[PDB]
RNA sequence: GGAUGUUGGCUUAGAAGCAGCCAUCAUUUAAAGAAAGCGUAAUAGCUCAC
RNA sequence: CGGCCGUAACUAUAACGGUCCU
RNA sequence: GUCGGGUAAGUUCCGAC
RNA sequence: GACUGGGGCGGUC
RNA sequence: GAACGUCGUGAGACAGUUC
RNA sequence: CCUAGUACGAGAGGACCGG
RNA sequence: CGUCACACCAUGGGAGUG
RNA sequence: CAUGACUGGGGUGAAGUCG
């Protein structure tokens, strides 16, 4: 929406950072200070919601400084917690691994509102649909 | 028996003097210079257990020794504390980029003692298919009497029996001269 | 009589000593072919531990491994003593215990100096 | 101009439109394929459909 | 002045056994 | 023919079976 | 003895 | 010319060998 | 042999083109 | 007791070879 | 004096076949 800048985007757990493997090499290449930012991001995420993986998106300057902006969970994820399961269905529509209330799916198109460009409420929900379709997560109406 | 029966016959002999044959080659004393032997080894890269595949590769220029090259060196490392005891009981060395595998030697003294047996092996089963050939004609000879074959016949007869018999010889060949060239390597 | 004898006196007998690894030597050393297990002679059983030994002077010889453990190998270097078999025909050797490429018995703690142990484990 | 859920789910060391398998919806719209080829270790980036 | 068949420690051979006719 | 010999290499040659 | 895709062998008269 | 094996009662013969 | 022990390659090894 | 199998050990003979 | 296709007998062994 904007001029686009070098920044990289990336999805860690809400209160915990710094691991090479995760983090660490991918920003790192960078230029990027994962020191800083690990507790930086931990600082904020505690407040905002622990327990769920957020994704954001760290933007490096020329100064190899850096700023990131906290969104919402993915809608895999926030489908899966809903769903009360830890994974997809491998095979979506041709297995269903879990279901979804109508209803939940209006509270996660609520939750990612803010990152949703859905006109209204029932738009917002139609676009979780897409997702839940695509990870073998059913929705009962 | 008539003419195809023969024919059958002698070819199926010839067959099962060749797979005698093949039996007697295929032995080989290799059987630890395997690369595929070592990517099973969860191998130690930053604390996480990355299957060693992932993390390095393992060749052999020759199965007297095998050389694994790892991409990071601290993978290396763990790849070396693998190789011994384990089940394996091999000794890796430290030499280079990539560790060393010595598997047993064979002294080249001991590799004329072997080509020897090869072509004796290979000898057991050319005289088992050229006294096929022999006893096929012999065969013939009788079959020709029996049923009143004639002469044209019986040397048609014999041309195929012969084609037979070339087959399998060089079949034969084939066998013990890619045999000696593994045992050469 | 002292004539009979002034002809042809008494003639000696030129001592015949069993081993090939002559060269008036108390032990030699070897190779070792391989690592056999023959069976003793008709009074005994058991199954006893012997090997073929290219000796340093070519003579071939196989020789006895005594010791309750072996631990040779078919091309390790042993040394070979002398002594005599009888349950074990043509083995009329043996393989020193505890030199060259050898080993010797382990948690022996009686006769030390024979076989392979020197001072235990206090 | 070619956006958002979304790096779709699985798989994988990684698989983010573009190794592979399944799905291929919905939103914003003047338009915008869970993407046509190149490309990256994967992203990025370039070009294409419209 | 003979054939056919089975057979011992890695095979291969078979001292051995069988069997048909001289 | 097979093995050995002579030859850098020997359908001939020499020694064997 | 002949016939015979020379003759012969084979086969047929 | 001669010989072996073999094919033929045989003269001889062989997509065999031998001097 | 020079190019060039270079391109390429983890090493091992080892060109193109042209002379 | 002597063949005849095997497996080792030493040894005579040998086209000849060094 | 060393060595050689092959070959003869000798010696051990574990004891097999045959008497």
């Amino acid at each position: 929406a904007k001029k686009v800048q070098a920044y990289v985007k990336l999805q860690v757990a809400a209160g915990m950072a710094n691991p090479s493997p995760p983090v660490g090499p991918a920003l790192g290449q960078q230029g990027v200070n994962i020191m800083e930012f690990c507790k930086a991001f931990n600082a904020k995420t505690d407040s905002i919601e622990k327990g769920l993986p957020i994704p954001v998106v760290i933007t490096v300057y020329a100064d190899r400084s850096f700023t990131f902006v906290t969104k919402t969970p993915p809608a895999a994820v926030l489908l899966k917690k809903a769903a009360g399961i830890k994974s997809g269905s491998g095979k979506p529509n041709k297995d269903k691994v879990g279901k979804i209330s109508r209803a939940q799916l209006q509270e996660i198109a609520q939750t990612k509102a803010a990152d949703m460009t859905g006109a209204d409420i029932e738009a917002m929900t139609r676009s979780i649909e897409g997702t839940a379709r695509s990870m073998g997560l059913v929705v009962e109406d | 028996m008539t003419l195809k029966e023969l024919y059958a016959e002698t070819r199926s002999h010839m067959q099962k003097s060749l797979e005698v044959l093949e039996h007697n080659l295929a032995g080989l004393r290799t059987g630890r210079a395997n690369p595929a032997l070592l990517l099973h080894l969860k191998v130690e890269y930053y604390g996480a257990h990355v299957p060693l595949n992932q993390i390095a590769t393992v060749t052999a220029p020759d199965p007297r020794t095998l050389v694994v090259q790892s991409w990071d060196q601290n993978a290396l490392k763990a790849i070396e504390k693998a190789i011994r005891d384990s089940d394996l009981g091999l000794n890796p060395s430290n030499k280079g980029d990539a560790l060393y595998i010595n598997i047993p030697p064979l002294t080249e003294e001991r590799r004329k003692d072997l080509v020897r047996a090869v072509r004796q092996y290979a000898e057991e089963g050319r005289v088992a298919i050229r006294n096929i050939r022999r006893e096929a004609l012999d065969k013939l000879k009788k079959l020709a009497k029996e049923l009143h074959l004639s002469e044209d016949e019986t040397k048609r007869a014999e041309a195929e029996i012969q084609k037979i018999t070339d087959e399998f010889i060089a079949k034969a060949d084939q066998l013990a001269e890619k045999k000696e060239q593994e045992i050469l390597g | 009589t002292v004539n009979q004898l002034v002809r042809k006196p008494r003639a000696r007998k030129v001592a015949k000593s069993n081993v090939p690894a002559l060269e008036a030597c108390p032990q030699k050393r070897g190779v070792c072919t391989r690592v056999y297990t023959t069976t003793p002679k008709k009074p005994n059983s058991a199954l006893r531990k012997v090997c073929r030994v290219r000796l340093t002077n070519g003579f071939e010889v196989t020789s006895y491994i005594g010791g309750e453990g072996h631990n040779l190998q078919e091309h390790s270097v042993i040394l070979i003593r002398g002594g005599r078999v009888k349950d074990l025909p043509g083995v009329r050797y043996h393989t020193v215990r505890g030199a060259l490429d050898c080993s010797g018995v382990k948690d022996r703690k009686q006769a030390r100096s024979k076989y392979g142990v020197k001072r235990p484990k206090a």
